[PDB]
């Protein structure tokens, strides 16, 4: 299938941070990408589909780019509610596929 | 009689108007229609009528029961009154096998059918009410042909079969013939990597097929024929508006030498007027299954690799089930130019609708205007659950 | 308000079968395709099928073609999700989520259920 | 084949004659008869049939639920062997869609379908089996035509149809036709307040229409229109002998230019032969509804704003239903004048007799004579009970 390739499980920051997050895919998904939040308990939002656009009531802090096989969002100001994992996935063809996600945790001593 | 010959081009385009539409289904459930698929609609000098694979039964009776199945010795290729249904009293048998074609050529019609055992499959080609030609199998897996009407040009029919994988490469030919003879033939050239199903429509001394790449494009093989050099060529649809189905959703730019990857191993025939920017495509609604269905002005759509919709017309809503569909014209219309037609096989039943046992279907058939007419939509129509 | 209201945990034993309720509230049932997904440890997010009610279409994950049969009541407007033969992995969860195309199959899955947590044990 | 003049005048109309007759909801209970309504009659330089508005469904079978409608995507116009019923094994489609006419001018035949939703209407103009010209909708609001056949002379035939409200003013046209070309439109001109459904016979080179008026009038519109210089004219018949319906009751002196008031916002498709002393008017029995029929002679009921019965006929008791009617005539047959004929569309089921789901009809249909033949009652003939 087209397999989404998500580099990097964990990524340490900052609060206030501008963080970036990668998306890799198999094949050249021609933007039908969207990205997925899920909060520690289970809820999993939408923010961004189609490469770029952020969902209804969806901080403009957050940022989604990337063409051909390599994309990225991006959050600005890294507040604590941002600690969660976020899953890109594809929806270029059947079936939709999903990376591996990537958990943001606290860089501290 | 002298033989038809492509000496008009196609008019412009800008409406479909509706051209037939024969209830099947809806009657068909108190009343003697046989049950059917694979239809498509085809004139001679003086009249244009339905035709399809008949499976030798008719809706309500028991034998309906696994018509699904679409290769038996109980299938004939019958034709009919444009609009009338398929009935068992007015329906005329016109060869037997389960994969077709028929063009007149002025003179008259060819008819061909194949029929057998997947490895021992036979095409007998009928010119005329009477059998004239066989052809066995090549590849001995399940020689199929156009399944939609052929185009003949100064007496020369081209043709498309294909015998072989139909999830890998195999061996498709095309076959001139002429009042019944095979005058030549030759394997398959240019870039489509795999060709089934071809709609062929003819216009300007040339004929031109859209067919179906099963085993890896999405976006569709067109075969650019020539009736007197007896040649062809192949390639795909420049188009980013993918029209096979199932298909990926819509790229920013196509492929056109190369199949269109993200789907592969299926789809529905289906066809399209390449004129320029005179150019409407045909797809179904639904990226994953024949629901719906909808024309688009997609002007340069076979050279342009970034061409997008200019103007649109619905035919069927998604919610409404599709199936295949071709082209056919009347090139013996009063006119400067060929009006074209297209028509769309509403499947009604199995898979989709499994609360019956049979699969069967209707026709819609429409064809082009000069005006801008409003549209509406044309589905099958029939109440699945009358038939319980 | 979109609400795509789903059961929290399903116990059932192994070699069983079990109902996805997934009872949705907000718009026109009637309207967007329903999808199915499975998230376990080691592979993850995965995308079970399609069931939209507007005429009953459906499509499956080849590799759930089997496991899973959608289905759903228009009337009390729940989606569903048989699974059938439950062994020691099914045991994930999972997600009935609605698509942001509506018939379409693009926009994402823009509203999501709770997820229902499926046990398999003794 | 040349085509047709109006070369001759009416007979002298004495009574008339049985002409036709289909039992088709008898016989309908027990054949495959197709649900119809807005039936007509027409005849081409060798035959006459029927013709109506199918309903894509039989009368038995569960398809006629709902049949009341008048408006859905699986209506076809179907002709018929003069006076056998619709069987689907025997009609013939005409064209797609709703509302229709259609005439034979001598070379061949013009049939003219309209389809499409309320607000995005066309009108394909079929002409010798192909269709030839369409008419996108001007007004949005259920363009509409005569529902009779139509006439034509030397090649021209005139036909008349309406885009707009159905209860206020509204924009009606006079499509001049050859060959299915357009030559020529014009709007309606005249006293005639509002046009509807329009009843045409030829007769001297002139073509009379008499029509409904679904607005004001309980008097109706007529259009005398010339096929040569086409042009037209229009205005009331001036008989206080009212034939519409709903209808207040008989006064003693009528209106001539303008429609005359009591009952608004409704009508019934009906005719009448204007010639002179030689003049006979069709009207329904009841005041309130499509029930009876008869016929009438009303001299000079065209001009004489008092002129009242002289001779009666007859043709359906007031105890059975009736509805649309209409004229035509045998432009071909052998004789120095045109015999005039009619039909009474005898509807049968709902609104009316609810006790089925369905509406549906039969035709009876009478050619004049010039002697003083006796009367016999010509109901539709079948028992509701059966169909339960
Ligand atoms: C003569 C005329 O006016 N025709 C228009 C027609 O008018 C009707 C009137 O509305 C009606 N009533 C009244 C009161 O007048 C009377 O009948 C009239 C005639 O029938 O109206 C239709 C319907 O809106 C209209 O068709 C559309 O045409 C669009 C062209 O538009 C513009 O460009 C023109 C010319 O330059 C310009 O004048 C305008 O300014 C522009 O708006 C065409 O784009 C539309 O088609 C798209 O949308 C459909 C949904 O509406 C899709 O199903 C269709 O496939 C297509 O969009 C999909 O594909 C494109 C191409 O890649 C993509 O861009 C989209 O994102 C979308 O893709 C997604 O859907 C596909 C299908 O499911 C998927 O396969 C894909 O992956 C994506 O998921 C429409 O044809 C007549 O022109
Ligand atoms: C050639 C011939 O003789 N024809 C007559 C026909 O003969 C048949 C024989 O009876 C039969 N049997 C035998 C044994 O011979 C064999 O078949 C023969 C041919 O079929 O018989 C009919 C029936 O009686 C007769 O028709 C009547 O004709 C009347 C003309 O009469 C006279 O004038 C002639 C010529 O000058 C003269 O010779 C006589 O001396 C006169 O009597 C005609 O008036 C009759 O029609 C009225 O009555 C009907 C009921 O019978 C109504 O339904 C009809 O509408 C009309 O009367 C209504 O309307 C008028 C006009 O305004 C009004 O005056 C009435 O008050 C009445 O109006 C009310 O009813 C309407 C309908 O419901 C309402 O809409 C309205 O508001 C009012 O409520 C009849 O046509 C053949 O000529
Ligand atoms: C054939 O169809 C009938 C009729 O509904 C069904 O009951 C029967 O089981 C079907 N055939 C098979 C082999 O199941
Ligand atoms: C038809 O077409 C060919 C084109 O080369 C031409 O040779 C021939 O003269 C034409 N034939 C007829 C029968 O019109
Ligand atoms: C359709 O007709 C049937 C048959 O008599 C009737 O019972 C049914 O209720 C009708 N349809 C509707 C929507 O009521
Ligand atoms: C028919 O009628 C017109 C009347 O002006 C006349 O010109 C023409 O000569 C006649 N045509 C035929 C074909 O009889
Ligand atoms: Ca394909
Ligand atoms: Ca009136």
């Amino acid at each position: 299938d087209i397999q989404m390739t998500q580099t990097t499980s964990s990524l340490s920051a900052s609060l206030g941070d501008r963080v970036t997050i990668s998306c890799r895919a198999s094949q050249d998904i021609s933007n039908y990408l969207n990205w997925y939040q899920q909060n520690p308990d289970g809820t999993v939002k939408l923010l961004i589909y189609y490469t770029s656009n952020l969902h209804s009531e969806v901080p403009s802090r957050f940022s989604g780019s990337g063409s051909g096989t390599d994309y990225s969002l991006t959050i600005s100001n890294l507040e604590q509610e941002d600690i969660a994992t976020y899953f890109c996935q594809q929806d270029f063809t059947l079936p939709f596929t999903f990376g591996g996600g990537t958990k943001l945790e606290i860089r501290r001593a | 009689r002298e033989f038809n010959n492509l000496t008009k081009g196609l008019c412009t385009i800008n409406s479909w108007h509706i051209y037939g539409k024969d209830n099947a289904v809806r009657i068909g459930e108190d009343s003697d229609v046989l049950v059917t698929r694979e239809p498509y609609v085809s004139c001679d000098p003086d009249e244009c009528r339905f035709y399809a694979l008949s499976q030798g039964t008719t809706i309500r009776g028991k034998h309906s029961n696994g018509t699904i199945h679409d290769r038996s010795q109980y299938r004939d290729l019958i034709s009919w009154p444009l609009s009338s249904p398929p009935t068992v009293y007015n329906s005329r048998v016109e060869c037997i096998g389960w994969s077709s074609t028929s063009c007149h050529d002025g003179r008259a019609r060819m008819s061909i059918c194949i029929s057998g055992p997947n490895n021992n499959a036979s095409a007998v080609i009928w010119y005329n009410r009477r059998p004239v030609t066989e052809i066995n199998t090549w590849a001995r897996n399940i020689l199929r042909t156009q399944e939609s009407e052929c185009v003949c040009q100064n007496g020369v029919c081209p043709v498309v079969f294909t015998d072989g994988s139909a999830t890998g490469p195999a061996e498709t030919r095309i076959y001139y013939f002429k009042e019944g003879k095979i005058l030549k033939w030759e394997p398959l050239t240019g870039t489509a990597k795999h060709i089934e199903e071809c709609s062929c429509y003819g216009e300007q001394a040339g004929v031109t097929c859209t067919c179906r790449d099963n085993w890896q494009g999405s976006n569709r093989p067109v075969i650019q024929i020539d009736p007197v050099a007896m040649t062809h060529t192949s390639q795909y649809i420049c188009s980013p508006v993918l029209t096979d189905n199932p298909r990926p959703n819509d790229p920013t730019v196509g492929k056109c030498n190369d199949p269109y990857p993200g789907n592969n191993n299926n789809g529905v025939k289906g066809f399209s007027y390449l004129d320029g920017g005179n150019t409407w495509l045909g797809r179904t609604i639904s990226i994953a299954s024949r629901s719906g269905y909808e024309m688009l002005k997609v002007p340069n759509a076979l050279t342009d690799d970034r061409s997008k919709p200019t103007q649109g017309q619905t035919i069927v809503l998604n919610t409404d089930w599709s199936g295949y569909s071709g082209s056919f014209m009347d090139y013996w219309a009063e006119g400067e130019c060929y009006r074209a037609c297209f028509y769309v096989e509403l499947i009604r039943g199995r898979p989709k609708e499994d609360k019956v046992w049979w699969t069967s279907n209707s026709i819609v058939s429409m064809c082009s205007s000069t005006e801008f007419l409003g549209q509406w939509n044309w589905p099958d129509g029939a109440k699945i659950e009358y038939f319980l | 308000q979109v609400q795509l209201q789903q059961p929290g945990a399903e116990l059932v034993k192994p070699g069983a079968s079990v109902r996805m309720s997934c009872k949705a509230s907000g718009y026109t049932f009637t309207n967007y395709n329903m999808y199915w997904v499975k998230q376990s440890p080691g592979q993850g997010l995965e995308w079970i099928g399609i069931f939209y009610p507007g005429n009953g279409d459906t499509s499956y994950n080849q590799k759930f073609k089997d496991k899973a049969t959608l289905t759903a009541d228009k009337s009390s407007n729940t989606a569903y999700m048989q699974l059938s033969s439950l062994t020691s992995e099914d045991s994930a969860v999972y997600y009935c989520a609605r698509s942001g195309g509506s018939y379409r199959y693009d926009g994402g899955f823009d509203y999501w259920g709770q997820g229902t947590t499926l046990t398999v044990s003794s």
